[PDB]
C-alpha cells in the first residue's frame, strides 16, 4: 500500500505539423530541461555515529527470510541453502516490519538480523513494471469511440471523479476484455490509457505466466497482483490472455496442468476469498471463443469491448490521422479505399500509408499520389462461391 | 543505374558546361523545369550538376555583364540553395531580375525565406540599406505564402527577429483562423515584448477584418488602458457593446454602458444562474465535512471559514459571533459579510445593525464586511466609502488593520485618485503600528494593480526608507515590498531604477523586497532568463529562507501561462523539495498551488499527499493548504476522502486539524459556482483582479507559524477577494 | 604565498537559447629591465 507510482511524461507540444510554433514550444522544453540539470549539478557539486555505526554493519549483508520470531532480541532467521538460524537482532532495525516470509537481511559473519528488505519483488515482475509513458494518447485512436468512452469509464472515472459512484452505492467496474480480429486497435487502447492515468500500469504477457519450475507460475502471478495491489492504485494489462486463457480440460500432461493452475491463481486473484483493492484488469484477445467462463465470468472481468474490424466512418478518420503527418498530393481523395468494403483493419490502413510513402520514394518524390495509394492498397493487402447466394 | 535517357541527359549538361552564351542561358535555365515539375523531387539537373559547380562558380567570379550574367546567376543560386551559395550570390541572381518565383519551386521559396532570415540574423543594426532590399523581398515572397496557403512560414518570417505589420495587415480576409490562433499562441511563448508587439499586431488583424472580440481580450494583455479605451472607442453596435462592456466588469446609450463596467447586476446574474441548478442552502459545518462518517475558538474558526468559503455570496450572526477567545476575532464578522458578498442591499442594514455593537471585533470587522461586500460592484452611489474616510483614523490595531483592508476590497483594481488620496497619506504608519503599515500597503498596490503610480511607489519607497534595523527583521513588515510589486506588474525591464533604489536596504533583509519586486513584474508571460534567476537564486546554498520562499512563488507565478511550462515546473519543485532545505520545502506547496488552483490534477494531489504527513508542521501546513488551493471552488472527490484520512491522522493535532479543515472547506468552497483562478479570458489574461488577493494569499502563507498562527486572519479573506465565480 | 581558499563556484547559465539574445540586446541597449649587479652584503649567499 505504498502508493500509485505511474510514469514520468514530458508534456506534449501540440504542434505536430512542422511549424516554428513547434521549434518554440520545443525548446521550452528544453529550457526547462536544462535547468533542472543546471539546479541539480550546481546544488549537489556547488552546495558519523550513523557512519562508523553502519560500518559495523556487515558490508556484505546477505538475504535471509525470516520464520518465527522470538523474544525481544533473538529472531529465527533462515538462509538460501535450506538451512536456518537462531540469530541476534541488533538495535538499528525499525522492528515492527519483521514479519514471517518478509526477506530479512543478515550480517556475513554475525548472521544477525540487521535489515529488513521491505523492498523484494521479483525481477521477473519488477521488469515488467512500466515506468516510460508511450506518446499514444487518445488522439490517434480513430473512431472507436464507444470503446473509449467504456474504457474510460471502467479506468480513469474512479480515480478523477469518485464522486458518481460513491453518490448511489455502485462500485466501479473491475476488469475489462478487448477483443476482435487482428488489428483494431486493442493495444493502442492501453497505451492511451497507460499515457493519461495517473495509476501504475503493469504490462503483462501471458505467455510470461506460464514457468519452467512446476508451481512457479502461481507463484509469479500471486507476485504480480500482489505488486499491483501493494504499489497503486493500478491497472495490469494482461496482453494476449489467450496465451493461457483456453478452457479447462480434464489434460493428460503434466505442462497442461500447469497451466491450468496458473488459470487458477489468476481467478483466485480476481475474485478469490479474501477482496480485491483498487486494480483495474485490463486483458486482450483475438479469440474470445476460446476462454473459460472462469475468467469471462462477470465478476472478474465486468466488461467486454468487441473491436470489430472499423467502420466506413471510422475508416476514413483512421486514413485522417496516419496521413496527417505526411505531405499529401491535392489529386488524393481518401475516398476510393474507404468506399471499397473490403476488410481493412486499422493497422491494415497503417500499412496502406506506409507503403504508399515508400512507392513514392521509389518514383522519387516525397508527396503521395492516388496511384501511389492504389498501388500501396494492392500490394499491402494479403488474402461464399459465387452464385450460391443470390 | 542512371538509364539511358537519363545519362543522355547527363550528357547534354557535360556538353553544356564544356562549351555562344545565349543557348547556354536558355537551355539551363529551361532545364528548372525540373524544379518546377508539380510533381517531382529530386531536381535532375540539381546533382548532376555537382561536378561543375565549381567551374559554374568560378565562372560567374570570372564573368563580367552582358548577354550572359543575367539568367546563369539563376542556376548558380539554385546549385547554391541546393550547396553552398549564400545570400550574396542570391540577392546578385535577384538582382538577374529574377524574384518572381513563378519559374521556381515552394522548395526555393522557403530557402529563400530562411536564407533572408539567417542573412538578416548575421547582420546588425549597420548596413540597415541591404534590409531595405530585403524588406521589399520580404514583402514579395509574403503574397505568394499567402496564395499557397504556407500561412506558418509567412508568420514565421513576420516574427523573425522583429516585428512586422504589412503582411498581416494585407492578409486578406476570412482566412485568419490561422493568423489569429496560431499567432495567439506564439504571443503566449514569446520571451520578449515583442510579445506586446504580436500583440497589436493580433489586434490590428481584427481591426482590419471588423471582428474583435478577441483583440476585446487582447486589449489586458497589452498593457495599454490607453489601447483600451482605443478599442471601446469605435464599438459600431451596441450587441456587441454589450458583450465587452460585461467582459470589462469581469475584468451612445450611455444609460447602461458604465452600468455593465461597474457590474451592478453581476449579483443578478450570479444569483439568476445559481437559481439555475439551485444548491441555496444555509447549512452546517459536520456535511460539509463528514464527522459522523469517522468548543475551542480554533474549531469556531474553522467552521466560520469553511461555511463561509461555501456559503459565499449567497446572502445568507452575532449569536454564534459571540463565541470569542482572544484569537476569536473578526474572523466570523468578516465571514458573515461575505456570505452576503456582493448584497449591497442588505448588506449597508445588516452590516450597520452588527457595527453599532461591541467592542474592535465587532467594528473592524463590519468594516471588512462593507469592503468584502462591495469587491466586484461600483456605483457612482460609492458605498461604504464614507464609513471608511470617516471611521477609525486613530493609530492602533484591529480598527485600521481591517478597516484598510476593507477599504482595498472595496476599490481594488480601480487606481482611483479619491481612495489613493484617501491612503497615501494615512500610509504614514511609524506613528502607527507595523501591522497596521503592512496592511496599509497591501491595500495600496491591490488598488494600484499594477498601475506604476508614481505617488504610491514614493510612498511605499519612503516608508521603507524609514528604517528600524531590529523592526525589519522580525515579522509582518513585508507588505510594503508586497504593496510595490501590486504597484508594478509585468512592466518589463522598467523596475531597474526601483530596484536601484532599493539596493540601499539593509542586506539580510530586502532579498525579499527585490525578489516579490521582480516577480510581481515580469509573471505569466514566461522569461526563460528570468525563471534561471528565480532558479539560481533559490540555488545558492544558506548555512534568506525566506527569500528562496519568495523565489518559489515567483516560479509558480512565472511558470502560469504555458501548460507545458507549468508541467516542467511541477517537476523541478518535486526536485526542488526532494533536495531541499525546509525554507524551499515549505514554500514548494505554495508555487504547485499557484500553478494549479482549482484545477486538481492527480499529479499534484499525490505529490503533496506524499509529501504532507511531515516531520516539519510548517511543511505540513503548507501542504495541506496546496491540498485546499487545488482543490478550491471544485467539490473535487477522493480530495476530501484523503484529506479526511489525513485529518484522523492528525487527529489530536490542533493546528494540523485546523488548517485541514480548513483545506476541506476550500475543497467545498462555492458549491462550485466561484472559482479561484486566474486567466479568466481564452485561460489567457494574467488577470489584474484576484492576482493581487492571491499573491498576497501566498505571500503570508510563506510563514504560516508566525502570522496565520498569530494575530492576524485576513488572508483568507483576501482569497476571497481573490474569488470568482465560474458560471 | 597562502592559497586563497576560491569560492565554491558554480557551472555557466547555460544555453536556454534566448541567453545570447537577451545579452545582445542589453549590449545593444547601453551601446622594466632586471638589473646586471646584485651588491650583496658582507656574509654573501654566494652559491
Ligand atoms: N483506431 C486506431 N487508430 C489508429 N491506429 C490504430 C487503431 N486501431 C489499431 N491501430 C493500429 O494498431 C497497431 C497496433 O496493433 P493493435 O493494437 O491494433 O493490435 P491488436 O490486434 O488489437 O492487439 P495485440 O497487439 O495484443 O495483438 C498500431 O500500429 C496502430 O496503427
Ligand atoms: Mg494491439
Amino acid at each position: 500500500t505504498k502508493g500509485p507510482d505511474a510514469a514520468s511524461k514530458l508534456p506534449l507540444v501540440t504542434p505536430h505539423t512542422q511549424c516554428r510554433l513547434k521549434l518554440l514550444k520545443l525548446e521550452r522544453i528544453k529550457d526547462y530541461l536544462l535547468m533542472e540539470e543546471e539546479f541539480i549539478r550546481n546544488q549537489e557539486q556547488m552546495k558519523e555515529e550513523r557512519s562508523k555505526v553502519d560500518d559495523l554493519r556487515g558490508t556484505p549483508m546477505s538475504v535471509g527470510t525470516l520464520e518465527e520470531i522470538i523474544d525481544d532480541n533473538h529472531a529465527i532467521v533462515s538462509t538460501s541453502v535450506g538451512s536456518e538460524h537462531y540469530v541476534s537482532i541488533l538495535s538499528f532495525v525499525d522492528k515492527d516490519l519483521l514479519e514471517p516470509g518478509c526477506s530479512v537481511l543478515l550480517n556475513h559473519k554475525v548472521h544477525a538480523v540487521i535489515g529488513v528488505l521491505m523492498d523484494d519483488t521479483d525481477p521477473l515482475v519488477t521488469v515488467m513494471k512500466v515506468e516510460k509513458a508511450p506518446q499514444e494518447t487518445y488522439a490517434d485512436i480513430g473512431g472507436l469511440d464507444n470503446q473509449i468512452q467504456e474504457i474510460k469509464e471502467s479506468v480513469e472515472l474512479p480515480l478523477t471523479h469518485p464522486e458518481y459512484y460513491e453518490e448511489m452505492g455502485i462500485k466501479p467496474p473491475k476488469g475489462v476484455i478487448l477483443y476482435g480480429p487482428p488489428g483494431t486497435g486493442k493495444t493502442l487502447l492501453a497505451k492511451a490509457v497507460a499515457n493519461q492515468t495517473s495509476a501504475t500500469f503493469l504490462r503483462v504477457v501471458g505467455s510470461e505466466l506460464i514457468q519452467k519450475y512446476l508451481g512457479d507460475g502461481p507463484k509469479l502471478v500471486r507476485e504480480l497482483f500482489r505488486v499491483a495491489e501493494e504499489h497503486a492504485p493500478s491497472i495490469v494489462f494482461i496482453d494476449e490472455i489467450d496465451a493461457i486463457g483456453t478452457k479447462r480440460y480434464d489434460s493428460n500432461s503434466g505442462g497442461e496442468r500447469e497451466i491450468q493452475r496458473t488459470m487458477l491463481e489468476l481467478l483466485n486473484q480476481l475474485d478469490g476469498f479474501d477482496s480485491r483493492g483498487d486494480v483495474k484488469v485490463i486483458m486482450a484477445t483475438n479469440r474470445i471463443e476460446t476462454l473459460d467462463p472462469a475468467l469471462i465470468r462477470p465478476g472478474r472481468i465486468d466488461r467486454k469491448i468487441e473491436f470489430p474490424l472499423p467502420d466506413e466512418k471510422t475508416k476514413k478518420r483512421i486514413f485522417q490521422i496516419h496521413t496527417s503527418r505526411m505531405t499529401l498530393a491535392d489529386d488524393v481523395t481518401l475516398d476510393d479505399l474507404i468506399m471499397a468494403k473490403d476488410d481493412l483493419s486499422g493497422a491494415d490502413i497503417k500499412a496502406i500509408c506506409t507503403e504508399a510513402g515508400l512507392m513514392a520514394l521509389r518514383e522519387r518524390r516525397m508527396k503521395v499520389t492516388n496511384e501511389d495509394f492504389k498501388k500501396s492498397k494492392e500490394n499491402v493487402l494479403y488474402k461464399t462461391p459465387e452464385g450460391l447466394y443470390l | 543505374e542512371l538509364s539511358e535517357e537519363d545519362k543522355q541527359l547527363q550528357d547534354e549538361l557535360e556538353m553544356l558546361v564544356e562549351r555562344l552564351y545565349r543557348p547556354a542561358l536558355e537551355e539551363l535555365r529551361r532545364q528548372i523545369r525540373s524544379s518546377t515539375t508539380s510533381m517531382t523531387s529530386v531536381p535532375k539537373p540539381l546533382k548532376f550538376l555537382r561536378p561543375h559547380y565549381g567551374k559554374l562558380k568560378e565562372i560567374y567570379e570570372n564573368m563580367a555583364p552582358g548577354e550572359n550574367k543575367r539568367f546563369a546567376a539563376d542556376i548558380i543560386s539554385v546549385l547554391a540553395m541546393t550547396m553552398s551559395g549564400e545570400r550574396e550570390c542570391l540577392k546578385y541572381r535577384l538582382v538577374g531580375s529574377q524574384e518572381e518565383l513563378a519559374s521556381w519551386g515552394h522548395e526555393y521559396v522557403r530557402h529563400l525565406a530562411g536564407e533572408v532570415a539567417k542573412e538578416w540574423q548575421e547582420l546588425d543594426d549597420a548596413e540597415k540599406v541591404q534590409r531595405e532590399p530585403l524588406l521589399t523581398l520580404v514583402k514579395e515572397i509574403v503574397p505568394y505564402n499567402m496564395a499557397h496557403n504556407a500561412e506558418h512560414e509567412a508568420c514565421d518570417l513576420l516574427m523573425e527577429i522583429e516585428q512586422v505589420d504589412m503582411l498581416e495587415k494585407d492578409i486578406d480576409e476570412n482566412a485568419y483562423a490561422k493568423v489569429c490562433l496560431y499567432l495567439t499562441s506564439c504571443v503566449n511563448y514569446v520571451p520578449e515584448p515583442e510579445n506586446s508587439a504580436l500583440l497589436r499586431c493580433a489586434l490590428g488583424v481584427f481591426r482590419k477584418f471588423s471582428r474583435f472580440p478577441e483583440a476585446l481580450r487582447l486589449a489586458l494583455m497589452l498593457n495599454d488602458m490607453e489601447l483600451v479605451e482605443d478599442i471601446f472607442t469605435s464599438c459600431k453596435d451596441v450587441v456587441v457593446q454589450k458583450q465587452m462592456a460585461f467582459m470589462l466588469g469581469r475584468h451612445e446609450e450611455y444609460e447602461d454602458l458604465t452600468e455593465i463596467m461597474s457590474n451592478v447586476q453581476l449579483n443578478s446574474n450570479f444569483l439568476a444562474l445559481a437559481r439555475e441548478l439551485d444548491i441555496m442552502e444555509p447549512k452546517v459545518p459536520d456535511d460539509i465535512y463528514k464527522t459522523h462518517l469517522e468548543d475551542s475558538a480554533r474549531m469556531n474558526l474553522a467552521s466560520s471559514f469553511v461555511n463561509g468559503f461555501v456559503n459565499a455570496a449567497f446572502g445568507q450572526g452575532n449569536k454564534w459571533l459571540y463565541k470569542n477567545k482572544d484569537h476569536g476575532m473578526l474572523s466570523a464578522a468578516a465571514s458573515l459579510g461575505m456570505i452576503l458578498l456582493w448584497d449591497v442591499d442588505g448588506g449597508l442594514t445588516q452590516i450597520d445593525k452588527y457595527l453599532y455593537s461591541s467592542e474592535d471585533y465587532i467594528k473592524s470587522g463590519a468594516l471588512l464586511a462593507c469592503g468584502i461586500v462591495n469587491s466586484g460592484v461600483r456605483n457612482e452611489c460609492d458605498p461604504a466609502l464614507a464609513l471608511l474616510s470617516d471611521y477609525v483614523l486613530h493609530n492602533s490595531n484591529t480598527m485600521r488593520l481591517g478597516s484598510i483592508f476593507g477599504l482595498g476590497l472595496a476599490y481594488a483594481g480601480s487606481n482611483r485618485e479619491d481612495v489613493l488620496t484617501l491612503l497615501l497619506p494615512v500610509m504614514g504608519d511609524s506613528k502607527s503600528s507595523m501591522e497596521v503599515a503592512g496592511v496599509t500597503a497591501l491595500a495600496c498596490g491591490m488598488i494600484a494593480v499594477g498601475s506604476c503610480n508614481g505617488d504610491v511607489t514614493s510612498t511605499i519607497l519612503q516608508t521603507i526608507m524609514e528604517k528600524s534595523e531590529t523592526e525589519l527583521k522580525d515579522t509582518y513588515a513585508r507588505w510594503l515590498p508586497l504593496g510595490l510589486g501590486l504597484n508594478h506588474l509585468g512592466k518589463g525591464e522598467a523596475i531597474e531604477a526601483i530596484l536601484a533604489a532599493l539596493e540601499v536596504v539593509s542586506e539580510p533583509f530586502r532579498s525579499f523586497a527585490n525578489t516579490l519586486v521582480d516577480v510581481c513584474a515580469y509573471a505569466g508571460s514566461g522569461n526563460v532568463l528570468k525563471v534561471q534567476q528565480l532558479l539560481h537564486i533559490c540555488s545558492e546554498h544558506f548555512d534568506m529562507g525566506a527569500h528562496q520562499g519568495v523565489a518559489v512563488l515567483g516560479i509558480a507565478l512565472i511558470a502560469m501561462g504555458e501548460e507545458i511550462g507549468a508541467e516542467m515546473a511541477l517537476r523541478t519543485f518535486g526536485h526542488l523539495l526532494r533536495y531541499g532545505e525546509p525554507t524551499l520545502r515549505r514554500a514548494v506547496p505554495l508555487a504547485l498551488a499557484l500553478i494549479s488552483v482549482s484545477n486538481p490534477r492527480l499529479n499534484i494531489l499525490d505529490t503533496l499527499s506524499k509529501f504532507s504527513h511531515d516531520a516539519d508542521p510548517e511543511v505540513s501546513y503548507n501542504s495541506i493548504f496546496a491540498m485546499g488551493m487545488v482543490g478550491s471552488g471544485t467539490n473535487n472527490a477522493r480530495l476530501a476522502a484523503m484529506l479526511r484520512q489525513l485529518a484522523q491522522y492528525h487527529a489530536k493535532d490542533p493546528n494540523n486539524l485546523f488548517m485541514v479543515r480548513l483545506a476541506q472547506g476550500l475543497t467545498h468552497l462555492g458549491k462550485g459556482t466561484l472559482t479561484l483562478c486566474p486567466y479568466h479570458s481564452d485561460r489567457q489574461l494574467m488577470s489584474q483582479v484576484a492576482v493581487a488577493g492571491l499573491l498576497t494569499v501566498l505571500v503570508s502563507f510563506l510563514d504560516v507559524r508566525n502570522i496565520i498562527l498569530g494575530k492576524s486572519h485576513y488572508v483568507l479573506y483576501g482569497l476571497v477577494a481573490a474569488m470568482q465565480p465560474r458560471m | 604565498e597562502v592559497p586563497k581558499e576560491k569560492e565554491k563556484e558554480k557551472v555557466s547559465t547555460a544555453v536556454l537559447s534566448i541567453t545570447a539574445k537577451a545579452k545582445k540586446k542589453e549590449k545593444e541597449k547601453e551601446k622594466e629591465p632586471e638589473p646586471n649587479f646584485q651588491l650583496l652584503d658582507n656574509p654573501a649567499r654566494v652559491m
